């Protein structure tokens, strides 16, 4: 995709991550684990279902048309009412084959996107107190229990109380 | 001493290929299909009135074939023909069949209003052994075979104005016989002529005598021919001979109403859109069933799949 | 003691919803809208040339209906015709009336060039009551009815070939007398035929004698035809009885002529777009004014309103 | 938007911004102000504008065409002639959804990345001298005067001028 | 004292201008061209099989004129009506001469089968000076123009029923004196008529009397009809004049068959995809050349150049030069 | 473009690189150099030769069809088979101005994206022994030799090795 985080700078996805589209796996003092982030799941969610229901828009209720099926050979008439239904078919499909394309494109750019988002307001959430590795991953210079991890994902970490700390853990 | 923290996204073990603009394929976490392609086999019987010709087509329901007289005074918004229907009455053909079809298919009805039409002079309610009705011989119930009364077929000129305030269709035809034999004998008259004019319009008839092939006993033939009389306007026929003259009306309508050829049987279930493959449902944006649709469908393409991403980049481990 | 340096965009307080990818409505902070659906009413007079057919259909204009005169040689970009306009000479039908109509309306004139056909035998320039010009019976101007000459109907054969750059467009006629008294009186023979034919093609007319509905007089009726006459071809016209005769031929053209039905007044305005509503800009692609258009106008669509964002997201405070 | 800057890091826009589409509000020794940035504003409206006269080219002069409306019910030609008509305006009507569909995502999305484009023009001026807070603002590590803050706008900023007051703010 | 490391992209000294949604000119470093403009002028006899009509319209070759003899019974993927083609025999018209054309342009073939039709007491084998077969007076070839035997024309009453698996087309006509003299020593009666019926449908021709314009010697027509029979059916033919009569039938085929008006020259190559002024090739997905064509074609477009971007933006070093 | 590399922070293309579509300029102490970078190079032209490829499916075979030149004035028939013809072809005409300008857009956005996206990785490698000067270089806070180049042009370098080096020549 366009922002290089889904198969680009993330080596992966993560099949063990049954509970949301994206989200943080954290090792510390007090062992390994993993939780979804819900807000950057949701946007992501919210718009494919927007782009989905535009889609399936019910737009079309057609009755009386021309025949398109016949048993006897005509000539001119025939001929045109025939071209006339297969210029339409191959416009019509034509649209289809564009649309899913553009779609399909578009989908793939805005949930890169998202996992790029998610990855940049965590970054600026955490200040001087971490570094990005450049896989996905950020070194947290200071002791980070399990309290410290929630705070980060529930979006409450304040970083001033661990700067001293970490500044120096750092240089 | 310190701590990692990895952002990342789900994956799955099976995904599915989608086309891109730039890949023809790439694997993405779920998709959803767009194309129709399925149907039930079958023609749902609501919420369109459905009415199945069985045995007969539109026109032989409109004429009044006597196996078609079940459909007398019947309407709908999808008449349904099905490819066993066969003709039993009069040999006959109709110049222009498609849009007589077309538009009687379209109007959405057949009632028909009996008009009292003053015949002076000649024999009504000719019959054929071609046509039989109950044991005896029979015709079109819509049409009055007219034919000499004694020895003499005098000039026919009727008048039927439209009072009302809706169009008026009548049907109407003029006889081929086989023979001079058998047109002197009918209308004694040696060549007929038929003349039917409103205000507006005038279609004039000569009947051609000959041999035909031999269809349910005959070699002769009748020819089928309309008129719509606005309101205000007047019908006026006149005939020497070999007119086979309307008994009334019929009522138009313009609305929602079609025709369509399918042998898919009718069921009692609920669908939007038909299709002579039978119903199919509606909630995809494309179908590849069949381009003879009726109702609210999704549109026809070439394609038989297309997958529309509902989910990121799948990229396993 | 430092400083914060925060970015930001602009906003405004109500801005306007447009449709997207992704929702059907989202609030931008300005847009455009690409789809006309007014009108002024009026059609412009400027820069098509504007012929308002009054109480003309084009047909009766081109044929020579005495309250149509003042449209001899008339051209026009664009000729409208009104629902007010009304025949009032001999009742008469054309057999594919609409494509006369088209290839005239395209064609942008009405110009006519005499030509001396020779009718040896018969008598010229017949008139009916149906048909007043002055205080007299009359006839269409750009034909002429033929009847016996004494006692004598014979066989009209004429020719009249075609040595000039442009094609000419021939208009001709049948006459359907309603009774045989008539037609015998008129042009001696039972049946008349008319033939008229240019070296690859013809077209042979049998007229139709029979009684017709009332209209300014007279059961009886004329059917119009036409014969266009390629530059090195020739028209010959063979009868005898029943020829409504042409008395030369319409000069054709090609380019950008046409013809509408409206009943908006023409106004003194510039408008390069013309409804049948009357004139509409042509600043948007789309409009949802009328289907029928001529001109450089944005094309039809089924949507009375489209948004083009023209600004960002809108985020108040 | 794809680059998360408009309804997103950014919370809201400024009604009180009338002379531009983005730009700078501070807070120092002086007091506070705000101003517009001309350039980005620019940016965005130009690729507005070039996409504006792309979607209005006049590209459609008819003259003589098919009858569309009818007085007399005819069957088979004028069955065809409708079905013409109705294909032809659905095909017509589907391009101009899909049309502004498309722009306005992207109008959307350029906007966003015009931001976007000058939160990290601004970022790489202060180099060391500065911290991103998360939420569109820099806290600047020194003295920024209504002349230091001019500087930064008008693209005149030297950062090493400042480095040194700034590096010992920070650390 | 460090390093300092600069990424950055190519550009090249000539680019091209494309079109995007906010620009209509912008420099990339390269494109390709989408709509196919030019032809060779020439069309490719492979892979498609190509009949040249030379002198001869499809319809002439149909009816069996003398001077297109040589496409008796000739098949095509498309046949080419060159604007030279010329009528040579009994001057004719074919009421409704564009579905007839093009139903037989479709069917791909000329394929002619003679059947025995019965014509009890009249003349057959009718010749014209206008239609020269060799150097005596002759006809077209799948046509029977019958006239009278002796001082009779009897009523005609023929047969023939379709027990064949295939549909048949039979042509006919109807013959247009141009005086009654002619009329009356030709088929005695005063006024023919020609119908022509199967089961579901006929048609009945009544010939006309009179002057057409003169061509290769003669005022008087031929009216050209045609029927299909479909299997299980049966063509009855009854006249009393006039009747042009079948010599048999045409077999009707379907496929990829048609027909094209052109006056390209046909040469030793490979295209799919052909035009009136000449084959194109279809490795682009749109082309400029011709609204008409035949084969796996590029979809004709207005414009004559659409440039699809290869490569990034183009973005020289200013120079102060 | 959407991302801001290519006419944007970088302020121009590089003529003089004629092996790949992206790379490498550097200055150190035995002079200067250039290198192209062959993944990014590789992933835009992959890129495109995939939309070019789906542009020219070969996808309409079309044999007998409807006139479209007509030597005879007919009236209705002929307006509407003409009509028809100028339908068709007004709407593929506007499918393929289009289909250029979105492929265009995305192709100008693709290309910036894949310039920002080696900016960004080359960032992340240098951890903190660099600063982005803001024009699309970085300067480099210690001795790296030719074999130290290559080493971040090859995915090998090893930033702890000159942390303590880097990080006393950026702070005083
Ligand atoms: C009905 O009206 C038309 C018009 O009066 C009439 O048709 C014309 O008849 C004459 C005489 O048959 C035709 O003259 C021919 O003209 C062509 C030139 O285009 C010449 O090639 C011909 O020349 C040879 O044939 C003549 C034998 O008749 C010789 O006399 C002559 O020296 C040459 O050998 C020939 O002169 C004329 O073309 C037609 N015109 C048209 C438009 O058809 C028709 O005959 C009339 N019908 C009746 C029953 O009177
Ligand atoms: C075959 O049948 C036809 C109908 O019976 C015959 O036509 C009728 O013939 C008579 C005279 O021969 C006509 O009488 C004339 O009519 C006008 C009025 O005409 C209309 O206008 C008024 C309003 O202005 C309207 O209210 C009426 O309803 C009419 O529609 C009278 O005022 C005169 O007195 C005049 O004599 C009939 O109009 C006419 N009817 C129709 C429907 O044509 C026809 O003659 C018969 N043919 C044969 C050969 O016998
Ligand atoms: C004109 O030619 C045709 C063929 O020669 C004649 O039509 C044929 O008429 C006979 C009866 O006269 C039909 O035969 C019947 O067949 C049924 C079974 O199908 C049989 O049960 C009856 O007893 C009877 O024999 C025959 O089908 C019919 N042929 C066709 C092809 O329609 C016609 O009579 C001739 N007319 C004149 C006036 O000469
Ligand atoms: C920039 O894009 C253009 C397309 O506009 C490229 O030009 C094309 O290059 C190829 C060769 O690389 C040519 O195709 C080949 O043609 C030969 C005979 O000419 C044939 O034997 C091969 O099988 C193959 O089809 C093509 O002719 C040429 N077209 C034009 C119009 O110049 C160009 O190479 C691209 N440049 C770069 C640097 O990528
Ligand atoms: C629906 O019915 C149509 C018409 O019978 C089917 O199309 C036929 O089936 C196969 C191709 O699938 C061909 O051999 C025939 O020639 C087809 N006819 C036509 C007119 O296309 C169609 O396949 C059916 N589709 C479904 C999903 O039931
Ligand atoms: C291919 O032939 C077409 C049709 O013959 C050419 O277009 C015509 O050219 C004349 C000029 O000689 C134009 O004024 C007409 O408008 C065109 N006619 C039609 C019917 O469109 C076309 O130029 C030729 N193209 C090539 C590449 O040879
Ligand atoms: C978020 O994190 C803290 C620490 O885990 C938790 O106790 C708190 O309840 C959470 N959120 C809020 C808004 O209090
Ligand atoms: C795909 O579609 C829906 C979720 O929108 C769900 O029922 C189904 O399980 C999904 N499949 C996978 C593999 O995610
Ligand atoms: C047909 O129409 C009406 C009923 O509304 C009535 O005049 C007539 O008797 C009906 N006949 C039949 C058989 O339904
Ligand atoms: C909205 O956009 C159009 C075109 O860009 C412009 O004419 C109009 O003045 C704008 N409106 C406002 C309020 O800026
Ligand atoms: C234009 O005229 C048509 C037909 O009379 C009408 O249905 C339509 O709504 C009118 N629209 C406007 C905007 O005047
Ligand atoms: C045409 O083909 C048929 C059989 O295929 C044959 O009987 C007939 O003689 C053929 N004629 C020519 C001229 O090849």
């Amino acid at each position: 995709g366009l922002f290089g985080a889904i198969a680009g700078f993330i080596e992966n996805g993560w099949e063990g991550m049954i509970d949301g589209w994206y989200g943080f796996r954290h090792q510390n003092s007090e062992g390994t684990g993993q939780a979804a982030d819900l807000k950057s799941t949701q946007a992501a969610m919210d718009q494919i279902n927007g782009k989905l229901n535009r889609v399936i828009e019910k737009t079309n209720e057609k009755f009386h048309q021309i025949e398109k099926e016949f048993s006897e050979v005509e000539g001119r008439i025939q001929d045109l009412e025939k071209y006339v239904e297969d210029t339409k078919i191959d416009l019509w499909s034509y649209n289809a084959e564009l649309l899913v394309a553009l779609e399909n494109q578009h989908t793939i750019d805005l949930t890169d996107s998202e996992m790029n988002k998610l990855f940049e307001k965590t970054g600026r959430q955490l200040r001087e107190n971490a570094e990005d590795m450049g896989n996905g991953c950020f070194k947290i210079y200071h002791k980070c229990d399990n309290a410290c991890i929630e705070s980060i994902r529930n979006g409450t970490y304040d970083h001033d109380v661990y700067r001293d700390e970490a500044l120096n853990n750092r240089f | 001493p310190g701590a990692t923290l990895c952002l990342g996204h789900h994956a799955v073990p099976n995904g599915t290929l989608v086309k891109t603009i730039t890949d023809d394929q790439i694997e993405v976490t779920n998709a959803t299909e767009l194309v129709q392609s399925s149907s039930t086999g079958k023609i749902c019987n609501n919420p369109h009135r459905i009415l199945d010709g069985i045995d007969c087509t539109l026109i032989d329901a409109l004429l009044g074939d006597p196996h078609c007289d079940v459909f007398q005074n019947e309407t709908w918004d999808l008449f349904v023909e099905r490819s066993k229907a066969f003709s039993n009455c009069y040999p006959y053909d109709v110049p222009d069949y498609a849009s007589l079809r077309s538009l009687v298919a379209s109007s959405g009805t057949l009632e028909f209003i009996t008009e009292g039409f003053t015949w002076t002079g000649v024999t009504q309610n000719g019959g054929s052994n071609a046509c039989k009705r109950g044991p005896g011989s029979g015709f079109f119930s819509r049409l009055n075979w007219l034919t000499k009364s004694g020895s003499t077929y005098p000039v026919l000129n009727v008048t039927m104005p439209n009072n009302d305030n809706f169009d008026k269709l009548y049907i109407w035809g003029v006889h081929h016989p086989s023979t001079n034999q058998e047109q002197t004998s009918l209308y004694v008259q040696a060549s007929g002529r038929v003349t039917v004019s409103t205000r507006r319009s005038q279609q004039t008839i000569i009947p051609n005598i000959g041999s035909r092939p031999w269809v349910r006993g005959l070699s002769s033939r009748i020819s089928i021919y309309w008129t719509i009389v606005k309101p205000g306007d007047v019908l006026v026929i006149n005939s020497n001979g070999n007119l086979i003259a309307p008994r009334g009306y019929f009522k138009m309508r313009t609305g929602k109403s079609s025709i369509m050829r399918s042998d898919a049987p009718i069921d009692t279930c609920i669908s939007e859109c038909i299709t002579p493959n039978g119903s199919i449902p509606n909630d995809k944006p494309f179908q590849n069933v069949n381009k003879i649709t009726y109702g609210a469908c999704p549109k026809y393409v070439k394609q038989n799949t297309l997958k529309l991403a509902t989910g990121m980049r799948n990229v396993p481990e």
